[PDB]
């Protein structure tokens, strides 16, 4: 029977082919650009081969594996994962975009075919530092002057790394604060056991490696509402846009404070993309004009042929302090065809940071288990690093 | 220095190749051609023939030179003369066509052949800017036209030719000349290209075509060649000279193609073989005289040759052709199919082994061309009727490895309609069909073939005793089946049972009692299909089917009656 | 019209390309690669005499003789004992126009050079070229007779070599 | 076709990276040309001594050649010899050894039933060494291997594996448990039991996942031991990495579909009892019934398992966890709500879409088995703007499925002006009478507003061919389950057809069968239509002949007992009338007459022949 795995990219080229074993020989595709969808295939004949597909996007890159007849789709998405993940660790870490798995194509089929030796897909499973990174995305719906979180997901990995001699455990105490904190997820080196571990704990295992220790997904809407955050700062970022226009012009005001920021840690890059749409109208009744907008800490450039805003907030800008970004868009129009309507769409706000909690997963203490003691010689390290990501806030007026 | 000139000069060149201003360089490519050596000259020449596009002041320039030039007793003068006038004719403009046309008519007049040829050839680059020019030296040409070197004749030829190009009107003047030097010469490449001016100046006017037309093939018949040849052929067929009139010329033509096809060189088949298709999809009847090089010529492994005789084989098919026809295509499919269906090779000739040689495409082309073949006459013919259903049977198997259903289509089109004709070979044929069915590989790819060979069985299950084991099939392998085909499996095997418990009387027979429990086990199966509108035919079958079990059990001598009693009323009710 | 011709040695060297006509260079050049290609495909045997291409067949790969070209441009390709030539033409010149002339062309080499090496070739890459020319001009070959050509390049060695270090 | 595919795939493959082991060879270092060495011969030789050198590190560069050149059937290459060799080497205490030599072993079980045998033999000696770790692995072998025959030899080190302490080897002993039963079954099942359980009682995320990659197996059969062991596997998933969950929902998949112990009766009184739980049987806890399947720690455990491992932020286990939860599910499983609306987070979470289409599908599978669920989280699939033909179909599908009769003219609402606003392709048009058929199957009371809907879709608008086709199939739906409104669907269409003359095959298809469905309810107009399409018939495609004739046909009965009565005519009896009768023979017989003529006179044989026989026993009252 021939196992074959292929990895393509987002424009559907073919990065990435393995054939194991044997004698081996537009709907989707030309979605994908969406990044999430190829189905299946059937190359079929009754050669019954059978194919089928899958297909795993990861990091952009995406993993298409065929099985000839019978294994099944899940075991050949099992497989695929497996793949995905050991090129990641394989690789390092932190991309795999297109260009890096093409240089590293063969690497990826060497891996491919480690995992099939072992027989089994082997399956497809001092200094300490905890770097909590956190992506948050919100989906906000503006109504009446407050913006209501209705969605969001703050995806929350926690890493950390490490550099102990052996391998004693962590414990590692999460906080909460109230917002019950529920599905931490917890990563193939780390252990959580069932409320032995409390819900609040997690306690992990080294690798050498960085490792992402739990990766928290927490749907703010739920948790706004328990926790009552309309957020003050982050993620709530409330902008205004006060039509009372004219034909040209318009005023939108939007600030995001860091009241709540204060621990979590140094955001690292807050990036605004405002979409206008401009694509149902077409880029000449949207002419527009972002005139000014003001951050304290940051920096905005205008796309406007390309109908869009980017306001890149630095690091810095850290601590209770509220950057504040107004600013006013004028729609200029040479042609008559716009309608001054620029039905105001999404602003989706990205934000990273670091160094703190997704869910609120701030990690209060940690704690070493093995039959030590406290100065027995265990330290505090610098520089583990997490990452997270979802997917995007979007405030809709 | 000279050698240091000719340096200067070349790089000069380079530049102006590039794209370059060459306004700049004139200057200095004048200087150059004002260097006596004749190598120098010619090398300036061409730099500033390739230069004097666009800028006029360089172009007078250049053009006072080159007179000066052409003047000069000049000793190699030919070659002087001769690199001058290809010089002046790159060049174009106006004012300098009108030096140039003085010059070249001069230049016209003197001795040597060279000169002579290379001045024709000037006029025509000027002409192909200039009319008036051209008005005025029009004159000289004919007179030139008529000197007696076959070079010169040649190059006024290709001249007239090209300001046929631009001008038609002038030259449709000189045509006759034209004639009166084609009959003139000995040459054969004279000779061809005075056929193609003559093809050009057809298109426009029909009237100079019936002049030359038949001079050529008067040239044809004296020149060798081959070119000459071939060429007659493609004029003939081109300026659409043909026309009819011209059958006579393009018989000629064809029979020299014949000749040549006949030839080893796959230029000059592949060449033969196009025209003579193209003249058989316009004329029958050479095409029959043709036959025999066609045949020959499916033998050869050149895919344009291949594709190129399957297309005239579909013309010319007579019985004793057909036959012969298709017992060729099928052996030399059965040995030169693959090769593209693999990859892709290239051919070749030397592996002993032979990689194989047809494209995907040709493929399915020669199994279309076997169903015409087989039935138009009709084909009552293939004597042996015996080979047809064979073959159909084998192109259906090597066509799944194609896909390209629409070839498994087209032949299970045939082979419905062979089997009801031929009421022999039915036998011979649900007992293939049956076993193709359940050989799995028909169910891959195949749902048409399935769908006729339910078709088929329906009709004739009358002459199969076992009905039994055609139930049995077609009952399990409808879970393997499309929609499309499964509507049609439930159709047929309706159609079937009816003529059944019309013979059952046997005894009833249990038999067909069981065989409608599993119609109708299955059809229940398909009642539950994802569209709507056939799992309402099927549930329409199952009841049918239920009806004839109770029927039977309850009766056997009132099944048949009953049936058209009963179902009817379900039907209506369902419906109702 | 020829609008270009190239000649190679059989190592596939480029060794003269003549362009009747201005065409660009860049399209030449990636002609001349083209077919330069196929000519290595194709076997000594079948050097191929000619690449006549559907474009499709540029490049097409899946049947390798899948033949070259470009559209409007029929290439024909010419090897003689070490040398090939390749002459390109306008879609509107015809196939034989251009066998006589590269026969021609060829003959009067091998007259002329009756050892040709590419050695020689290239140094005497401006005989080879009068040579072209002057069968190729007023798009006319003119003297299409061997002994007239074979005369006439006599004559231009004898001049090139009287001027040679404007040439050599 | 294939020809072509494979070969320029190889091409590229083999090609990359520097075919792989000559380019194995090229990056080396000095001692680089290793590879080229075993690649080009290394050489048996080279192997065997290598294995008969007494070092655990050199018996594993050995194990390691070893494996790829049995892999590459060198032919020529006892793999006899290694496969002796290998197995004493098994009985080494390394475990990376001991690792490779199992996965040799399977190897050659693969070509070699003897050599299988001793390959058993040798894993059966390691198996009773008091070495956990190896144990382990070595029954790992054991269970790759596919044989009958070596059953009774893996069981007894099973069973001594199992009652070792180890969590290692408590991992393993599952694994071959498992790959045993699936071949040797009785003499085996007893002790195959008692053991899986100990077991599946280990800690070790690497002995889980193998119980269950275990467990999976011999189940298929044995599903009552099965389910005392099925506990702690799903407890452990919750506590667990990514991957061994995905496994662990393969497996629990398969078991339930083999214990559903079988509701035979289900003790619903097993303890706060959902359906009741068995505990087996032969443990006798009191016969906890089974269903236990949906209640029993085994069960229930994997539905939340489930869950959690949808909350877990992994997409993967997400999909793979629905298509579990919908196979399970008794729907009392699913009606969790926790499956809904953890597809539905994960859905708006998801950036990928072949998810993005998985989810949408899987909210239309959820909501088919359980609509209440997607109730709170439909205002959440109104449709993204950003996505395609595809996408918007699904959403139509979605609010298909979700429509109660509360929030159902919610969703129409949508729908409808979907319809109308959007520049929707006809695709999508076709879709959204898909789902608006199924949507009315559900509700009658809203029905009406649908077909409405339809109709002034299709009356209005000229639609497309294939639009038509699937109108025509859902008017036929909608008509099935709602004879009343069912009427005015009817005359509708007629009046829609009698306009078109033009239709294609396919519309007048399904306007003709739709029609004779209808008939019967009133089957007093019918005649009406069926008079208008015999006119027309003459001019007509094939198929549509066809249908155009069942349905005359069916029109034709529907009444007959109701014509006949009627028709066994100026029968009295008929011309007196309860309501169909119906004037009978004559109305409905003018149009049959037309039809036969008519079918006859097209090319298609079963459209003749029904139309034939439709006509006989009409005629005949």
């Amino acid at each position: 029977m021939y196992l074959s795995f292929y990895i393509t990219d987002t424009k559907n080229k073919l990065i990435f082919q393995y054939l194991l074993g044997a004698t081996a020989p537009p709907q989707l595709l030309e979605d994908s650009s969406s990044d999430d969808y190829l189905d299946h295939s059937m190359v079929g004949r009754d050669l019954e081969v059978y194919k089928y597909f899958s297909v795993i996007n990861k990091l952009n890159y995406w993993c298409l594996a065929s099985t000839s007849k019978s294994k099944g789709p899940l075991d050949c998405f099992t497989f695929l994962e497996t793949i995905d993940r050991i090129l990641l660790e394989y690789f390092d870490k932190d991309k795999l975009s297109i260009k890096k798995i093409v240089n590293n194509y063969d690497r990826i089929s060497l891996i491919f075919n480690c995992c099939v030796e072992a027989g089994e897909p082997n399956v497809s499973d001092n200094e300490l530092y905890v770097d909590l990174l956190e992506t948050f995305h919100v989906v906000f719906e503006k109504k009446k002057s407050h913006l209501r979180l209705l969605t969001g997901s703050i995806h929350g990995i926690v890493d950390v790394r490490s550099y102990l001699n052996d391998n004693p455990l962590v414990a590692v105490k999460l906080n909460t604060m109230g917002n019950d904190i529920g599905i931490p997820s917890l990563h193939d080196c780390v252990e959580i056991n069932d409320g032995v571990f409390s819900p609040s704990n997690i306690t992990f295992i080294p690798p050498d490696g960085k490792f992402r220790l739990l990766e928290y997904s927490v749907d703010l809407s739920s948790q706004v509402k328990q926790s009552g955050v309309r957020m003050n700062s982050i993620g709530l970022m409330s902008l205004h846009f006060q039509n009372g226009l004219g034909k040209d012009s318009d005023e939108f005001e939007l600030s995001l404070n860091i009241e709540n920021f204060k621990k979590v840690s140094q955001v690292d890059d807050l990036k605004i993309d405002l979409q206008f749409n401009v694509e149902n109208a077409d880029p000449n009744e949207i002419a527009y004009k972002i005139k000014i907008l003001r951050n304290t800490h940051g920096r905005f450039e205008n796309s406007i042929i390309m109908g869009q805003g980017q306001w890149i907030f630095d690091k810095s800008t850290a601590t209770g302090t509220v950057p504040v970004l107004r600013g006013c868009i004028e729609y200029e129009n040479t042609g008559p065809n716009f309608t001054k309507k620029v039905d105001l769409q999404t602003v989706s706000l990205e934000y990273s940071y670091i160094g703190q909690s997704a869910s609120g997963i701030y990690v209060e203490a940690i704690d070493i288990v093995s039959g030590l003691t406290i100065g027995k010689n265990t330290k505090l390290y610098k520089g583990a690093k997490y990452k997270t990501q979802t997917g995007n806030f979007q405030v809709r007026l | 220095d000279l050698n240091s000139k000719t340096n200067a000069v070349l790089k000069l060149t380079y530049l102006e190749m590039y794209g370059f201003d060459m306004a700049w360089c004139n200057f200095h490519i004048l200087e150059v051609m004002s260097s006596n050596k004749l190598q120098q000259k010619r090398v300036g020449y061409l730099a500033a023939s390739q230069s004097f596009y666009k800028d006029s002041d360089i172009l007078m320039l250049a053009t006072n030179l080159l007179k000066k030039d052409l003047k000069y007793d000049g000793n190699n003068d030919v070659v002087k003369v001769g690199i001058a006038l290809s010089g002046l004719s790159t060049i174009i403009t106006p004012s300098l066509a009108r030096d140039i046309a003085d010059d070249l008519f001069t230049m016209l007049n003197s001795t040597r052949p060279y000169i002579r040829k290379k001045a024709i050839t000037a006029l025509f680059k000027v002409f192909l800017q200039y009319p008036e020019a051209l008005r005025d030296n029009f004159d000289k040409f004919v007179s030139k036209l008529d000197d007696d070197d076959i070079s010169v004749v040649s190059a006024a030829v290709s001249v007239i030719c090209e300001l046929s190009k631009k001008n038609p009107q002038p030259f449709i003047q000189l045509s006759p000349l034209l004639y009166e030097i084609l009959v003139t010469i000995d040459n054969n490449w004279i000779i061809i290209r005075l056929l193609k001016l003559f093809t050009n100046l057809s298109q426009v006017e029909p009237k100079l075509r019936a002049k030359l037309l038949p001079k050529i093939l008067e040239l044809m018949e004296s020149t060798v060649a081959t070119s000459v040849i071939y060429e007659s052929v493609n004029c003939i067929v081109k300026g659409n000279m043909l026309e009819e009139d011209d059958f006579e010329t393009a018989m000629a033509c064809l029979e020299r193609l014949h000749t040549f096809c006949d030839s080893q060189d796959p230029n000059l088949r592949y060449i033969s073989c196009i025209l003579f298709y193209k003249i058989g999809k316009i004329n029958t009847d050479f095409i029959s005289r043709f036959d025999q090089l066609i045949i020959r010529l499916l033998s050869d492994v050149d895919v344009s040759i291949r594709s190129k005789a399957i297309e005239l084989v579909e013309g010319i098919v007579d019985e004793d052709n057909l036959k012969a026809i298709v017992q060729t295509l099928m052996k030399q499919f059965v040995d030169e199919d693959v090769v593209i269906l693999q990859t892709g090779s290239i051919v070749y000739e030397k592996s002993k082994r032979i990689p194989i040689i047809i494209p995907e495409n040709y493929k399915i082309k020669m199994v279309n061309v076997i169903i015409s073949i087989c039935s138009a006459d009709n084909y009552s013919s293939v004597n042996d009727f015996e080979w047809y259903n064979a073959v159909i049977m084998d192109l259906a198997m090597l066509c799944q490895d194609i896909s390209d259903k629409s070839l498994g289509s087209k032949i299970g089109e045939q082979f419905r309609n062979l089997m009801i004709k031929v009421p022999s070979m039915r036998e011979v044929t649900i007992a293939n069909i049956i076993k193709l069915i359940s050989n799995d590989n028909i169910n891959k790819q195949l749902p048409t073939v399935l769908r006729e060979c339910i078709w088929c069985l329906g009709e004739f299950s009358t002459l199969v005793e076992n009905g039994n084991d055609l139930i049995k099939i077609m009952t399990e392998n409808i879970s393997y089946y499309s929609h499309s085909v499964q509507e049609v499996l439930i159709l047929a095997l309706v159609k079937v049972f009816s003529n059944w418990c019309n013979n059952f009387q046997e005894d009833k027979r249990f038999e067909i009692k069981m065989v409608l429990k599993e119609l109708i086990e299955f059809f229940e199966n398909l009642s539950y299909s994802s569209t709507f509108e056939v799992q309402e035919r099927s549930v329409e079958v199952l009841e049918f089917l239920r009806l004839s079990l109770e029927a039977l059990e309850e009766d056997t001598e009132g099944l048949p009656m009953l049936l058209s009693e009963v179902l009817p009323s379900f039907f209506n009710a369902y419906e109702l | 019209m020829i609008h270009a011709v190239l000649i190679f040695n059989k190592k596939c060297q480029p060794r003269l390309v003549k362009f009747y006509t201005p065409v660009d260079l860049p399209k030449q050049k990636l002609l001349l690669e083209q077919v330069y290609e196929l000519i290595s495909q194709r076997n000594s045997d079948f050097q191929s005499s000619f690449l006549v291409t559907p474009p499709s067949l540029l490049l097409s790969n899946e049947n390798n003789n899948d033949e070259v070209n470009n559209e409007d441009i029929q290439i024909i390709y010419k090897n003689y004992a070490t040398l090939y030539f390749t002459f390109i033409v306008d879609d509107q010149e015809s196939e034989l126009a251009i066998l006589d002339l590269i026969q021609t062309f060829v003959e009067s080499l091998d007259r002329c050079f009756t050892e040709v090496n590419e050695l020689d070739l290239i140094f005497n890459w401006q005989t080879l070229e009068s040579v072209l020319e002057e069968i190729v001009q007023g798009g006319m070959v003119i003297e299409t007779n061997v002994n007239r050509i074979v005369a006439s390049v006599d004559e231009l060695n004898k001049a090139a070599e009287s001027t040679d270090s404007k040439i050599g | 076709m294939v020809d072509s595919i494979h070969r320029i795939a190889s091409a590229l493959d083999t090609a990359k990276v520097i075919t792989r082991e000559a380019a194995a060879v090229a990056t080396s270092k000095l001692g680089e040309s290793s590879y080229t060495y075993y690649s080009q011969n290394i050489n048996p030789q080279q192997l065997v001594t290598l294995l008969n050198s007494r070092n655990s590190r050199e018996v594993r560069d050995a194990m390691k050649r070893i494996i790829s050149i049995m892999a590459s059937d060198d032919d020529s290459i006892d793999v006899q010899l290694y496969f002796a060799d290998v197995v004493k080497n098994i009985t080494t205490n390394d475990t990376k050894v001991k690792r490779l030599i199992h996965l040799y072993l399977l190897r050659f079980a693969e070509n070699d039933p003897n050599l299988t045998l001793l390959s058993i033999n040798s894993l059966q000696k390691s198996l009773s060494d008091s070495n956990s770790e190896l144990r382990c692995f070595a029954l790992s072998a054991l269970s790759d291997m596919k044989m009958s025959s070596l059953a009774p030899i893996i069981l007894h080190t099973v069973k001594k594996l199992v009652t070792d302490p180890s969590a290692m080897v408590r991992g393993e002993v599952a694994l071959a448990i498992i790959k045993l039963y699936r071949a040797g079954k009785n003499d085996y099942h007893e002790e195959l039991l008692d053991i899986l359980k100990e077991l599946m009682a280990d800690t070790d995320p690497k002995v889980i996942s193998c119980a269950v990659l275990a467990y999976k197996e011999c189940y298929a059969d044995h599903l009552e031991l099965l389910h005392g062991h099925f506990r702690r596997y799903c407890r452990i998933i919750k506590q667990l990495d990514s991957w061994s969950q995905s496994y662990l929902i393969e497996l629990l998949i398969k078991y339930c579909k083999q214990y559903l112990p079988k509701p035979t009766v289900v003790d619903k009184s097993s303890e706060g009892s959902p359906r009741s739980c068995p505990l087996p049987d032969k443990y006798n806890e009191i016969e906890y019934p089974s269903y236990e399947v949906v209640n029993d720690p085994d069960l229930d455990l994997f539905l939340q398992s489930l869950n959690c491992l949808i909350y877990s932020s992994n997409p993967t286990v997400i999909l793979s966890c629905c298509n579990a939860l919908y196979q399970l599910a008794s729907p009392l499983q699913m009606k969790n709500t926790k499956f809904i609306e953890a597809l539905v987070r994960t859905v708006t979470m998801t950036e990928n879409q072949g998810n993005k289409e998985m989810l949408l599908q899987a909210i239309h599978f959820l909501s088919i088995l359980d609509q209440t669920l997607f109730l709170p989280y439909t205002k959440k699939f109104y449709v993204f703007p950003k996505d395609p033909i595809v996408a918007s179909i699904w959403k139509i599908q979605i609010l298909s499925t979700l429509i109660n009769e509360s929030n159902v003219k919610e969703i129409f609402k949508e729908l409808k002006y979907y319809v109308a606003s959007a520049h929707f392709p006809e695709n999508v048009v076709i879709m959204a009478v898909k789902s608006l058929s199924r949507c009315g199957q559900l509700s009658t009371s809203w029905e009406s507003h649908v077909m409405k809907w339809l109709i002034d879709h299709m009356e209005s608008h000229n639609l497309s061919a294939s639009v038509l086709d699937a109108y025509v199939n859902v008017i036929r739906m909608l008509v099935q389950k709602n004879p009343t409104k069912h009427l005015r669907i009817i005359f509708k269409l007629a009046d829609l057809l009698t306009v078109q003359t033009s239709l294609a095959d396919n519309a007048r298809a399904g306007i003709v069968w739709l029609f004779g469905e209808i008939a019967s309810i009133e089957f007093k107009i019918c005649p009406d239509v069926l008079r208008r399409l015999i006119q027309n018939f003459s001019n007509e495609g094939p198929e549509t002949r066809c249908q155009i004739l069942v349905l005359s046909a069916k029109l034709l009965s529907y009444d007959i007992d109701n014509f006949k009565q009627a028709q066994v005519t100026g029968s009295e009896e008929n011309n007196q009338n309860p309501p169909y009768y119906d004037f009978s023979g004559s109305r409905i017989s003018q149009m049959y007459n037309a039809v036969l003529y008519l079918a006859k006179y097209d090319d298609e044989f079963d459209i003749r022949d029904r139309a034939r026989m439709i006509s006989s026993l009409f005629d005949s009252g």
